[PDB]
């Protein structure tokens, strides 16, 4: 249930960023963000890999793109 | 949930972090119990069962008791 509660986390982050951008969309001088996540898994000392599942989804961090906007 | 060195476990190994054979350091979480309630509830029937059974042995044992009393 925690896996899923990861996948929850990181699709409401994701949404938090897209809901940011579309606001931000008439700010002068605004850079979009992009959300960019990462997979989990242990690194126990017995760890028998072929029967352990996944960890769930991590965020990595939300970019800045930096890409030059269009001019009015 | 804290835990001291004893003689069975050995001496306290002081190091950094990810650094040789430890692990590494995350800010931002926090660990929950390693526990699986779907395992405890089958062990808890399990041991319920168990019990049960140890009881009803118990209840023969005390039963022979009293017919061999009765004589």
């Amino acid at each position: 249930s925690y896996v899923s509660l990861s996948g929850l986390s990181a699709a409401q982050l994701d949404l938090n960023t897209t809901s940011n951008n579309i606001a931000n969309a008439n700010t002068y001088g605004f850079k979009e963000s992009r959300a960019e996540f990462a997979d989990v898994y242990s690194n126990s000392l017995f760890t028998n890999a072929k029967t352990t599942p996944g960890g769930g989804a991590q965020a990595s961090q939300v970019a800045q793109q930096f890409h030059e906007g269009s001019s009015i | 949930t804290q835990w001291d060195s004893t003689q069975f476990s050995g001496d306290k190994i002081w190091g950094e972090s990810n650094k040789g054979s430890f692990g590494t350091i995350n800010n931002g979480m926090l660990e929950q119990s390693n526990i699986d309630m779907t395992q405890e509830l089958v062990d808890l029937i399990s041991a319920q069962r168990n019990f049960q059974a140890n009881s009803r042995s118990l209840e023969v044992h005390n039963q022979l008791q009293q017919n061999i009393l009765q004589i």
